[PDB]
């Protein structure tokens, strides 16, 4: 069976970068595009962005252009994903969630990680 | 003449090729043994069209031509003159008038990764099936649907190539498969490449 | 930025049926047949209801049915029991490559002993 395991919570100041890996094993880690996603606390689902993992070539929303790149790592199957200056308003739950249809996007994401939280604050 | 034909560097080479990219080298001038090719009795698929097997290194061809992949087990027999299906169109065409032999033996020992050897790729998508013996290494994001596709890959914009991601527990069907293909010429020319006969 | 409306909340007593409705711009919506709901659980992953616009993916049983008309998708559950408590949400192509998710609603089973 398909796994996606992703990286632990993490804690940023304000101000820096968070690196959300996600890991895939149990089938072709080609072939099958990625969409990265956010839930903020109390707030519902953002659809963040959409990167392939054969070519990649990706694309965000306007909301996140300019801030965030995600990048492909075919000799482990790992998926990464840079979120850079951060704010307050940027603390969340993100998922990577794998695409249905085979070598084609069409955002039915049927199979998800697990859920990395991260949290920006001034405190330790 | 004495030179012979250097089927080693085609037969026994590191790492073959992709299958939409597959090289083509041209034998000639030179002497060619096939006792070597038909008594390895390691080679899954020996299949010659338009001649014999067996008396192959006595009539004597104007030139060879070798072409290599590594493709998918159970899609080897789409390597026959006149089959038609994923790569036999989209990748490698055979002419139905065909007269050389086809060539191809499992190497999953060699051409596979535990993690997953995501380094051999094929043709997915592509506007019209290929012509006889051609090439298309062009990366050209495939236009489906109406809206083109500036460049940019997305919705209906995909990108025809796929990677066949070798796994070493696949089975017989979708394990790696090295296939080798000679292609001769009976033409009227005088030959220059053929198998010791006196 | 391009947002899809969704009721606040909606509920229904064991047994029978609730619906739940995505409205969007034409652009959203009605131009594509591309309308996927996803269930929501706490503490766990969200998980595809339904893909397309009425396909069901393996697993998920009869209950659940999707369908378009015009600018709005809906689905429906039928046969609710004390296990759909949970947040549905409506995803949408929203062209420029881009999929918007909807504001989601949290459904609530009423009858609870
Ligand atoms: C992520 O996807 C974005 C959207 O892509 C669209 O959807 C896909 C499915 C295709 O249909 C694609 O064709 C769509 O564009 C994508 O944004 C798009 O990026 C392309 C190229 O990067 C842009 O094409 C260029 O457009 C300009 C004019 O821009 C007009 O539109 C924008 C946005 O509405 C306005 O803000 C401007 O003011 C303009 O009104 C053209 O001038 C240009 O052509 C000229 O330049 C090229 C190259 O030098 C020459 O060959 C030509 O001859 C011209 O001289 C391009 O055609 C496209 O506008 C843009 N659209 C949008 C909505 O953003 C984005 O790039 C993707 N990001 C990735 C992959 O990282
Ligand atoms: C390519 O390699 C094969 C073996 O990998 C060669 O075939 C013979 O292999 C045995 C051992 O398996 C050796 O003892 C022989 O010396 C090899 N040669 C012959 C003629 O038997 C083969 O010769 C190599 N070259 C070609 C063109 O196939």
């Amino acid at each position: 069976q398909v796994q996606l395991v992703q990286s632990g919570a993490e804690v940023k100041k304000p101000g820096a970068s968070v690196t959300v890996s996600c890991k895939a094993s149990g089938f072709l880690f080609t072939g099958y595009y990625m969409h990265w996603v956010r839930q903020a606390p109390g707030q519902g689902l953002e659809w963040m962005g959409w990167i392939n993992p054969n070519s990649g070539a990706s694309n965000y929303t306007r909301k996140f252009q300019g801030r965030v790149t995600m990048t492909r790592d075919t000799s482990i199957s790992a998926t990464y994903m840079k979120l850079s200056r951060l704010t307050s308003d940027d603390t969340a739950v993100y998922y990577c969630a794998r695409d249905l249809a085979f070598s084609m996007v069409r955002g039915a994401l049927d199979y998800w990680g697990q859920g990395t939280l991260v949290t920006v604050s001034s405190a330790s | 003449i004495t030179n012979l034909c250097p089927f080693g560097e085609v037969f026994n080479a590191t790492r073959f090729a992709s299958v939409y990219a597959w090289n083509r080298k041209r034998i000639s001038n030179c002497v060619a043994d096939y006792s070597v090719l038909y008594n390895s009795a390691s080679f899954s698929t020996f299949k010659c069209y338009g001649v014999s097997p067996t008396k192959l290194n006595d009539l004597c061809f104007t030139n060879v031509y070798a072409d290599s992949f590594v493709i998918r087990g159970d899609e080897v027999r789409q390597i026959a003159p006149g089959q038609t299906g994923k790569i036999a169109d989209y990748n490698y065409k055979l002419p139905d008038d065909f007269t050389g032999c086809v060539i191809a033996w499992n190497s999953n020992n060699l051409d596979s990764k535990v993690g997953g050897n995501y380094n051999y790729l094929y043709r997915l998508f592509r506007k019209s099936n290929l012509k006889p013996f051609e090439r298309d290494i062009s990366t050209e994001i495939y236009q489906a649907g109406s809206t083109p596709c500036n460049g940019v890959e997305g919705f209906n914009c995909y990108f025809p190539l796929q990677s066949y991601g070798f796994q070493p527990t696949n089975g017989v069907g979708y394990q790696p498969y090295r296939v080798v293909v000679l292609s001769f010429e009976l033409l009227h020319a005088p030959a220059t490449v053929c198998g010791p006969k006196k | 930025q391009l947002v899809l409306t969704q009721p606040p909340s909606a509920s229904g007593s064991p047994g029978q049926s609730v619906t739940i409705s995505c409205t969007g711009t034409s652009s959203d919506v009605g131009g594509y047949n591309y309308v996927s709901w996803y269930q929501h659980h706490p503490g766990k992953a969200p998980k595809l209801m339904i893909y397309e616009v009425s396909k069901r993916p393996s697993g998920v049983p009869d209950r659940f049915s999707g369908s378009k008309s015009g600018n709005t998708a809906s689905l429906t559950v039928s046969g609710l029991q004390a296990e759909d408590e949970a947040d549905y949400y409506c995803n949408s192509y929203a062209g420029n490559n881009n999929w918007v998710f909807g504001t989601g609603t949290k459904v609530t089973v009423l009858g609870q002993p």
